[PDB]
């Protein structure tokens, strides 16, 4: 739900530097491994290591036309019970959110680094 | 970086440029021949190739899987960059 | 990644101010005087990481610098229990502890000298440093050490980090107390020529102010400066409270800064923390307790002519504050309409609630840092500038000035820093105008 | 307890045998196959389930671990 | 098989830093002054067999010669603790006190008049050797025995060991100071053309810039040669670590010489110890090292000379963790600390390495630094312009005349001069990026 921020804020450093690339550089592998190293970093090493599996990354749309801001998109795998406790249609709307949350923060990232 | 076939042809054809390369230079004591100046000149031409071609397929593996060891060893290999000139 | 601030607590009152705000801090974070972290403190969340440096040892070794030219003062730091805390590789002090004896020029030359030790110590702790958020710098110009060894760094550190922030803690001299250095305003002009031109913040920290505010808020009769310093560790441990307690939005302090100085040239922006004492104050209580003049801890001259508008409002609050009574207090504060903003655009009121430090006790249920941004404090600059000029058209304290290489030429320094804070107090005179835009 | 799974008559159930996130998993398993298939891929296992005569009751996981188990005590 | 070294310290300098090395080697690994190794050292994982001979009563006996052409180093060396240590049969010292009394002519005839004990001792310990792969010889190429004994010894031990590396720890005088002895600029005038003949590398450790780091970073007023010798027995250690302690790669010295001398001729290197101060991350380590002033060599700095890092290694001894050395390479490449020379990639080498569990650290990281800069032009230089200037004025002349390398003529120390322009011109080329086609 984009809390714990100074992941975001180092995950930003991070990826502006490569979400001003093109969609046609899709390799999420380094967006993944991190994903591990801000984990490792940040304050959300404490996070439990089944809250990082559950976490993941998955590009909503490919856009070339539009940076890495605008075609990057987060996962976060459910498991289990857990998974049937989140359904497809809240799934739905908790990405449209977190896609509104991470378009405002992108903003108010920009405005910083200007 | 084992299982990548191109990997194995690409250390094909290095491995056997360094072995001829050996070859030569130890076999040779005193001036080259005409044998030894067309591989004097065909050893600097397979290097920059090699050199080259392995800038290419190191930038193209770090981009295929997860390995940083790739990355890590092109940090370390581009140090003066002139190799990567 | 994280962003490590490291703080620099130069000549002696900016060591001692130093080594209060490190004990402030020290005690926000539940830390031992032996550099042991506690028990209680072993689960804490706050990113030590970016002002403490956790040793192998799980020791937070501060990234704090203690400089001193008199070697009484770093022999005293080294003498109390906080003496292991810092890394004593980090802690430089020079052997000839004559300082610059209240002069900017040997200030200057010192830090210029030293500046071998100093930028040697500045790597030491840099290259330590992930992804460092920049460096504070606690200081007093009015020693000469301070004044021209704080131009020479803010040189210096704008060369040697021009990458990373510049943040000061420039303890301005008491605008109520008559100088006993004459010079010292030349030597002010020097360190506000640098601040207007290698630091990126002078936070001016009047001592009148600091008295006035210390007598009647506490009740100190004769305070002394361990209570200054106390109140200056409170204020330093509310501007570290951001990094201590891990928050969800505007975590960086580029948003801070950005929210707080939009122009380049002001650059300056006043303070005032709360509690400030040796009854809860709820948002609208404790807004007014703040916006209470005499709860100001700045000497800005008093110009009702100068239409001092606060161009910004901060309220940094940290304890128990209810999001609903939050915005029906904000209605009712814009109906008070007690605040002037800058004509030039909207009025800039920002409030954040934050959750206090697990290790730091708290005697109120809410404290909060009030800081703005006001035309009245060029009236304090006019008032620097007349006794820097009485000083330059009586040609006062300039034998010392000719025997120091700076005006052993001329005193044309000063008179380019004169011109710089004729500008800058100009500009600030604009922007006391709505036609600031333009200016 | 050995492992015995004596079948003269086949009577048992055991037969004796022998989206990015996704898309980057997807990739990383090709590649992985591919190094598996070179010179991975060792000895296959001696027991297998005839899932044809398996038991309607029986559960597979159930199954699975009796086959774990079995295979185990083969090897030990 | 074993890969035997031969220490050689020759003259004043040379002998009393072999005795500090060999003091140092004993106490890495476990070895009494008597040659015994220590109950603690029962379970050294040094290699003591490469440098040292160990006993039939387990006495490590270093392979290693203290050798005086005057008897009081050599009478103080078999006086020391450690004389026990070593095996008396390859020590020689010549009855004929006189040295070569800071003269290279002198070094070199009585080097040839003892070129029968020498290469007798050569060749003893080579038979005493299974696998040597040569030697090095520590000495300074200016004293009596040192500069002549240095310049004969390069010439036999080529002769001796053609297919053998020959190694040289050139302990170079201080070149702040007015030498007492002019000639003895000819003396290491000869001793570096003899270097650049019959040897394959000469590793000048400047004792000026030496002094200047004891002043420095140890503190040491007045730095005594006692003082030196002990920096310079830690930098021996350091230099011998990868023996000290048993690696899984680069464990050949054949790779450490390939790749300090790319060119055969260019075989100089500068060095640097750590920690070098009074008394650990990968990028800490190498920011710390790289502060010029933790160099003690004496390398011209000059600002017309393109000197660039021919060759940057970093030999680190203690605690550093492998992905905080990857982190350490980006930060440290990011930063660009080292010039490298631009005729190809820069050489940044990384040796990750174990104390000897006999050495007890104060320090938890200590590095041995070795880096080929072009800087080094300018003090090959500053040696010609010296030995030009001693030259120009004949001064002492006529003590050369009296000694056989300059009877006839000085054309032995004219030939030092054109090497030593030679090399650095070829130095300036490789300044130059046509380094690649120089």
């Amino acid at each position: 739900l984009l809390g714990q921020g100074d992941f975001i804020r180092h995950l930003m450093d991070l990826l502006k530097p490569e979400l001003v690339r093109p969609a046609t550089t899709l390799y999420q592998h380094n967006l993944t491994g991190i994903l591990e190293t801000a984990v490792r970093a940040t304050n959300a090493q404490f996070d439990s290591p089944e809250i990082l599996k559950r976490l993941d990354v998955r590009l909503l749309e490919v856009s070339p036309g539009d940076t890495g801001w605008d075609v990057f998109s987060l996962d976060y795998h459910v498991d289990g019970p857990i998974a049937t406790v989140f359904t497809r249609e809240c799934m739905s709307h908790y990405l449209r959110a977190f896609n509104f949350l991470w378009r405002a923060k992108r903003v108010e990232y920009i405005l910083t680094d200007i | 970086f084992i299982l990548l076939k191109p990997v194995f042809h690409c250390l094909n054809e290095i491995l056997d440029l360094c072995h001829s390369f050996c070859s030569l230079v130890s076999q040779n004591l005193g001036p080259l021949d005409e044998r030894g100046a067309a591989q004097l000149s065909i050893l600097v031409k397979g290097f920059s190739r090699q050199s080259s071609l392995l800038f290419k397929i190191l930038s193209s593996v770090r981009n295929h899987q997860i390995n940083s060891d790739l990355a890590q060893l092109l940090l370390r290999l581009d140090y003066n960059k002139y190799y990567t000139q | 990644m994280p962003r490590e601030i490291i703080t620099l607590q130069l000549g002696q009152c900016g060591n001692q101010i130093g080594f209060e705000f490190w004990k402030q801090l020290c005690a926000e974070h539940g830390i031992s005087p032996e550099g042991i972290v506690e028990e209680f403190a072993t689960e804490g969340t706050d990113r030590k990481d970016v002002f403490f440096y956790q040793a192998d040892d799980e020791h937070y070794i501060p990234r704090a610098v203690l400089l001193d030219l008199e070697p009484r003062v770093i022999h005293s730091i080294l003498n109390s229990p906080y003496a292991k805390l810092y890394n004593p590789e980090n802690i430089y002090l020079s052997e000839h502890g004559g300082g610059a004896g209240n002069n900017w020029a040997s200030g200057f030359s010192q830090g210029e000298k030293i500046h071998e030790d100093i930028f040697d110590i500045i790597d030491r702790e840099a290259d330590g440093s992930d992804s460092l958020e920049g460096f504070v710098l606690c200081h007093s110009i009015a020693g000469g050490t301070g004044s021209g060894l704080g131009s020479y760094l803010l040189e210096r550190l704008n060369d040697r980090y021009p990458k990373k922030l510049v943040q000061t803690y420039s303890v301005f001299p008491n605008q109520d107390e008559m100088s006993d250095v004459v010079v010292q305003p030349y030597n002010s002009l020097l360190t506000l020529k640098r601040l207007t031109q290698n630091a990126d913040c002078v936070v001016v920290l009047d001592n009148t102010a600091l008295n006035r505010i210390a007598t009647d808020r506490l009740h100190i009769q004769n305070p002394s400066f361990s209570q200054i310093n106390q109140l200056v560790s409170t204020i330093m441990s509310a501007s570290t409270t951001t990094l201590r307690y891990p928050g969800y939005m505007n975590n960086d302090l580029i948003g801070l800064i950005a929210s707080l100085i939009p122009t380049p040239r002001l650059h300056f922006l006043m303070t005032g923390y709360t509690p400030l004492t040796t009854r809860k104050t709820t948002v609208l209580d404790v807004m007014r307790r703040l916006l209470q003049p005499k709860n100001v801890m700045v000497s800005t001259g008093r110009d009702r002519q100068t239409n001092h508008c606060y161009i910004a409002i901060l309220n940094i609050i940290q304890g128990e504050v209810d999001p609903t009574q939050v915005h029906k207090s904000l209605q009712r504060i814009r109906e008070r309409k007690l605040a002037n903003f800058i004509p030039w655009g909207p009025a800039s009121i920002q409030v954040a609630l934050s959750r206090k430090s697990p290790y730091l006790p708290s005697a109120h249920r809410v404290s909060g840092l009030m800081m703005a941004n006001h035309t009245s404090i060029s009236s304090l600059f006019e008032s620097s500038c007349q006794q820097y000029d009485k000083l330059r058209k009586r040609e006062a304290f300039l034998e010392q000035f000719r025997k120091e290489d700076i005006f052993k030429e001329n005193f044309d320094e000063l008179d380019r820093s004169r011109e710089v804070v004729q500008e800058l107090i100009d500009e600030y005179h604009a922007a006391t105008r709505p036609d600031y835009i333009s200016w | 307890l050995h492992g015995l799974l004596l079948d003269q008559h086949e009577e048992f159930f055991i037969k004796q045998g022998p989206g990015l996130t996704g898309k980057q998993l997807r990739e990383l398993q090709d590649l992985r196959l591919i190094e598996e298939e070179n010179m991975l891929a060792p000895s296959l296992k001696q027991f297998s389930l005839r899932v044809e005569i398996l038991p309607s009751y029986i559960p597979v996981r159930v199954a699975e671990k009796i086959l774990f188990v079995g295979e185990s005590v083969q090897m030990f």
